[PDB]
Order: structure tokens, then sequence, then C-alpha cells
């Protein structure tokens, strides 16, 4: 997980062209839905 | 042709026929055509699973080490092959792409559960 | 052979074209002029990228700052807004020589030299400054120099050695056993010799190319 | 404020100067610019030295402009810059001197502190405090409050003008704030510490009304937000200082007014320049207002407030200390004249040698 200060440094650098912030990915590969 | 400028590179040269791709791992001056003049052949890559279900990569690890020691660059597909083999560390985008795929399947599973829950509401309505 | 014959016109053309380049060299005021309404360079018609639009209207060029100072600000400290936003540690140039473009009607284009201090670490020699025509420079006030330049280095925590890749580690251990060397030491890569500078580290301006003098 | 001895021009008028006809010298420079050839610093120096009339100043003004936009702009000599201001004052062309000083980027006139006092003091004696204020703002823009004499004169002009100006525009608050702060920092007396708190207050007003970029853009000031925090620290420092220091009551009222006003108000250059994690200055005003009242109570309890107005305190400071500064400045002025005289002789000698060599070169050719 990036430091909270560094995530804000990027929100200032790319202000106006941002995406929803992503958290830690799933621990394993989710079983394919069937 | 008589090239001026450029560097040696290790890349994949596309061979085979239509719908049947096959690659030759080669060391070549970067300005040469993809399938044209090369310096040395360093292996081959067959991207199609064989009868045993195995995609076959051949790496001349002695000559590859020689040409990386002499300044040879690497193409991005070749860095991915060297990472899967274990000769290089896994490429940053190999890890990032696998994380994106995990996050994208997590959503799909959640949507299916929600649809089943919505279908459960339909079952409750009867 | 001997049927290959001289090409006087080709030799004359090469030399003649060279003379025009030397005499008709363009100037910084002309190559790096800008139209702020369209954000496009008139000399070549080059339109600046989108991510630079805000700063072109909101920030100053280096020699715009230095033209207002006595001796063109020799000895003063100058930083960049891009560095201020990216790095917490002080990053600045200590100016030593400044050659403005006298042709410019405001003396706002030229070349500069100085000593770099990037992320708190100072270089030992002066070199030419790159990206002098960028709208990114901020002159440091004299009364704020002491607080601005104050830096205490933290102990370096980046690893100095790492394991070998899984296959390349197995090949090393296999060679040891084949050669009779019996040991359980783990092969380790040493990263000190090959540590990478930041991507935004100032580059060598002396060896950089200059745009041609043919207008579009 | 300065004595007649400080503004006397007997020493400058007694300098050894070569006699060159301006017309002849004008032609030499004109030919050089036509051929795109560099002009000597000694040449422009000779022109300024031999100005003999009001009309000659107009011609010299054009050539100083041409010199600035030439290959040898950097080599304009200090004595040449000082002679220009001395000649302008001599022939009554004070407006011309102030014009070139404000348009320094075009003419290249960056005077030393002694020359600044000569021009600033002329306006003060004539009562033109609008021109004198312009000189002070130019000194601030160049960050040239080094000599103590300049600091005393600058603070007298600022406080005298502020008393007359009941209404201040945001540009005036910024210019006055910067001038007070920079001049005040040099001075450790009560007047100096009052001007530091006065300057931070005005700049804090512009920070919370128009943004921090209005304060620092094109100004010799820092870009970190929190100018009202710097003002409050001055109060906290004086209150807790072991030595007995006092802050004028007038400044404290200014800060109280600023805090109230900000607390209860009634193309693509739109960027958020502060990190999201950091608290905005607007949100911090409630805490700022508590510190002010606490500091004001402690200061009054310790009797560290000076009821006297800042204009009256500054006048006493100038009277007491300025006489001593005049003696020191005039002593340095004499040394500068001798240093300039020697350097000028060296340039004249070097010019003569190269011209003699030029004859030998033609003889060989
Ligand atoms: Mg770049």
């Amino acid at each position: 997980q990036p430091p909270e200060r560094e995530l804000s440094r990027l929100r200032r650098l790319y202000q106006g062209n941002l995406l929803e912030e992503s958290g830690p990915p799933p621990e394993s590969m989710p079983e394919m839905p069937t | 042709k008589a090239y001026h400028g450029g560097h040696l590179t290790i890349r994949l040269a596309l061979g085979g026929c239509t719908n049947r791709p096959f690659y030759r791992i080669v060391a070549a001056h970067n300005k040469c055509p993809r399938d044209g003049r090369f310096v040395e052949q360093l292996g081959s890559y067959d991207p199609l699973p064989n009868s045993h279900g195995e995609k076959l990569v051949a790496l001349n690890l002695d000559r590859i080490r020689h040409w990386i020691g002499c300044g040879a660059h690497l193409s991005k597909p070749m860095e991915k092959l060297l990472g899967l083999s274990g000769f290089f560390p896994l490429h940053p985008m190999m890890i990032t792409n696998a994380e994106r795929l995990r996050r994208r399947r997590a959503r799909e599973v959640l949507l299916a559960s929600q649809k089943a829950e919505s279908e459960a509401k339909e079952t409750e309505a009867s | 052979r001997k049927k290959v014959r001289p090409r006087l016109i080709a030799e004359l053309a090469r030399r003649v074209r060279a003379l025009r380049e030397q005499r008709n060299q363009p100037r910084d005021s002309q190559l790096y002029a800008l139209d702020y309404e369209t954000l496009t360079r008139p000399h070549s018609g080059r339109r600046l990228p989108v991510r630079a639009w805000a700063d072109v209207r909101r920030e100053s060029r280096l020699l715009q700052l230095l033209a207002r100072l006595p001796l063109f600000g020799l000895g003063r400290l100058v930083t960049r807004k891009s560095w201020l936003w990216q790095h917490d540690e002080p990053c600045y140039w200590r100016l030593t020589r400044v050659r403005p473009d006298y042709t410019a009607q405001n003396l706002d284009h030229g070349r500069a030299w100085g000593i770099l201090t990037f992320k708190g670490k100072s270089e030992d020699t002066a070199r030419e400054i790159e990206q002098v025509m960028y709208h990114d420079w901020r002159l440091v006030p004299k009364h704020e120099e002491e607080a601005f330049t104050a830096f205490t280095a933290k102990p370096e925590d980046r690893l100095n050695s790492v394991p070998y890749p899984p296959l390349l580690r197995a090949m090393i251990l296999a060679e040891r056993q084949k050669n009779g060397d019996t040991s359980v030491q783990e092969p380790l890569l040493n990263l000190e010799r090959t540590r990478m500078r930041p991507w935004d580290y100032p580059a060598k301006q002396e060896t950089k190319g200059r745009a041609k003098g043919t207008p579009v | 404020l300065l004595s007649a001895a400080y503004v006397d021009s007997h020493q400058w008028e007694a300098r050894e100067k070569e006699e060159y006809h301006l017309a002849d010298l004008a032609s030499l420079m004109d030919k050089a610019y036509e051929r795109k050839l560099p002009v000597s610093s000694l040449s422009i120096s000779r022109f300024v030295d031999n100005i003999a009339s009001r009309e000659d100043l107009d011609s010299a003004e054009y050539y100083l402009y041409k010199f600035r936009h030439s290959p040898n702009c950097w080599y304009l000599r200090d004595w040449t810059i000082h002679s220009w201001i001395r000649q302008c004052l001599k022939y009554g062309a004070q407006d011309k001197a102030l014009y070139t000083l404000v348009n320094k980027v075009q003419y290249g006139i960056f005077p030393d502190n002694f020359t600044f006092n000569l021009l600033m003091d002329y306006f003060i004696k004539k009562g033109n405090y609008k021109d004198a204020l312009s000189v002070v703002f130019e000194i601030m823009m160049q960050e040239a409050f080094d000599v103590p004499s300049t600091q005393f004169l600058s603070l007298y002009v600022l406080y005298r003008c502020l008393a007359e100006k009941t209404e201040l525009t945001w540009e005036e608050e910024r210019d006055f704030g910067a001038s007070l702060l920079l001049s005040g920092l040099k001075q450790r007396n009560t007047v100096g510490l009052s001007s530091q708190l006065y300057g931070y207050a005005l700049l804090g007003k512009v920070e919370l009304q128009r943004g921090v970029r209005a304060v620092y853009h094109g100004m010799p000031l820092m870009w970190t937000p929190g100018y009202l925090d710097r003002a409050l620290q001055v109060m906290e420092r004086v209150a807790s200082s072991p030595e007995d220091l006092k802050l004028g009551r007038e400044v404290l009222d200014v800060l109280d007014g600023v805090l109230k006003v900000v607390t209860s108000p009634d193309g693509s250059a739109n960027l958020v320049e502060q990190l999201d994690t950091e608290e905005p200055e607007q949100s911090k005003l409630p805490r700022y207002l508590e510190r002010f009242q606490a500091s004001r109570s402690k200061l009054q309890e310790l009797n560290r407030v000076e009821s006297e107005s800042l204009l009256t305190l500054t006048t006493q400071l100038v009277k007491e200390k300025l006489p001593a500064c005049e003696a020191e400045d005039l002593a340095t002025y004499e040394q500068k004249l001798r240093e300039w005289h020697l350097e000028r002789v060296q340039l004249i000698q070097r010019e003569q040698e190269q011209r003699e060599k030029a004859k030998q070169e033609y003889q060989a050719l």
C-alpha cells in the first residue's frame, strides 16, 4: 500500500484526470464464474 | 541496407503461416526488418500448445548472456519470456496485469452473486 | 574500374548548404517564442502538450526571473515548480554564469550555468542548465535561502543486495557443486554499483540537440 | 532625512573624466550596432560621463537602452550606473531617473544602496512621497535592504504613506506588506519587529482573500501558505522572549482587523497547489483567532506594547541612528570612488594597448 502522503502527491500532479483509487488486490485468483 | 545509427536488440522474429505463428528468438540490429538480416539466432518460441499442452520455448542461455553483456537491448515480449523462465525477474507489467485481472474477476463474481440474489428475489416473488 | 567520375555539383552543394546554416543560425528568442493564445510555437508551429498548458500560463521562465535581478542573479538559488511538487527534499540550482539573448526585447531568453543540488545532494562542478525555456522556474528569496536549503540526510534504506532470479540462482548453485565448491551460501546480487538516478534528474544540456532553423 | 553632506556631489564632480564629444562617440556606437559588433563598456561609460545638458540625457537614455540589448550588457560598470543617476539629478531629470529604474529590464539600471538613497532622498525633501514610494518598492523587488541607511529611509517612507492611505488595494497590500517585512527583518528594534508583524498581516490578508499565488507570484516572497501563522509567531516570540521587546499597539490592531475580516467575510490557470492531506488556511482561522487573543493578553500583561504610533517611533529611530549611518556610508562612498577610478584607468590602458597592437597587425598584413 503506498503511503498516504504519496497518494495525495499524485492527486495534485494529475488533478482533473484521475481514476477511482484501487485497494489491495484479491489475495488469490477469484474462481472464474460459471 | 547500410544502416547508420541503432543498436543490437534481442527480439522475436515472426515465422510460420496464417493462423500458425512461430517465433525465432534472434539478436539483430534494431533498424533491420523484423524477419530480415539478423546477427545470431538465440532460440525459438512456439506459442501454440502442442499435443502435450506445452508451449515450447528454447533459449540459448550462453549466447543470450553474451549479447546482454555487449549492450543488446531486449524487446518487451522477450523480457516476459525471460521472466516466466526464471532467468530474469518478473516484469513489472506482468505483475500489474495479473493484479488487474484479479480485480476484474472479483467484480464479475460479485455481480453473479448479486444477480443470483436478484434471482433469489424473483424466487421469493414466485 | 576508373569510370567513376567526380561529382562537383554534389561537393559544392554540401559545402554551400553548410555556410547558410552557420550564418542563418536562429536565436533563442525566435526558436522558443510562443503564442499564448494558441500555445503554439510560431517558428515551427509546434503545439505544446496538454499537460503543460496550466504551467505555461501560471509559471515563469528562468531568464524572465533573472532579467529582473542585478548581474542576472549570479549567486542566487532557483528551483522548479515540478521539483517542489515531486520532491520534499530541496532541489535547486546555484547560478554561476548567465548568458542572456541580447536580441530578445526583454532579455527573457538565454543560457545559464550553475551547480546542482538535487534532493539534498550537491554536485561538485558547475554545468549548463537544461530546460531554461520552460515555464517552471521559481526564484528563491534571499531571506528564505537558509530555511529552503536546510536538509538532514536520512539513513539509506534501499536494499544493497537482492537474491538472484530463481533459474539463474539454480544455475549458480549447480556450478558450485560441479566445480567442487561445497557451500550453502545464497548467491546475492550487488545493487550498489548500478543504482539509477531519478527520471526527472537534470540531464546534460551540453550534449543535447538544438532545433533546426528551417521554418515550417 | 539625510544630511546635505550625504547628498553633496563635490566628490563625484571632481572625478577625473576623459573629454569626448558626444557626437563623435555616438557615431562609433551607431556603426557597431549596424555591423552587429559588440560595444565596449568603456564607450558607454565615456558617454554618460560627458553629458553636459538636459538634451544630452535623452540621447544617453537611448544608448543605455541599446547597450542593454547588446552582447556587452553584462559589463555595464557600477560607476557608470551611479553617474547616470548623478547626472539625472544634476540637470533636473528626476522623472527620467525613476523611469529607467522602474524599467530596469530594458535599461539595465541596478543602482547600489548609496545611489538609492540619493534618489529616494530627493523625493523626500521635495515632498513627492508618491515617487519616493516607487523607489522603495523597486528596492524591495531587488531585495536590496542591505545597508542600514536604506532600511531607515525606507521604513520612514512606508509608514508615512500608510498613514495617509486609509484604503489599500490588494496590490498595495502586497507591495506594502513585502516592503515592510523585508525592511523590518533587518532591524531588531521595536520598529523593526513591528514592521515584521505588520508585513505578515497584510500578506496574510491577500493569502486568504485572493490565494497564496497572489502573494508570491512575481514577488520576493515565499510560496508556502501560512503568512498569518508567521505573524502570530512574531507575537509569541516577543511575548516569551527573555529580553524585553515591544510591539507597537498600532500593528496589533491591524492583525485583529485582518483576522476578523477573513473570519467573517461577505485560461486554464486553476490549480490546487496544496496537498489534500494538509489543512487549508481557511479552516485554521478559528485556532488562529484564539492564539491572537492569548498572545495579546500575555503581551499586555507583561507591558510589552508601545502605545506610540509607528510613524512617531520610526521618526525617533531615524533621527537617532541615521546620523551615524551617514558617516559610515560616506566613508565607504569615498573608497568606492577610488576603487572605481583605478578600475577605469585599467580599462583605458588595456584599450590603448590593443589599439597599438591593431596597428602592428595591419603592418604585418
Ligand atoms: Mg523529459
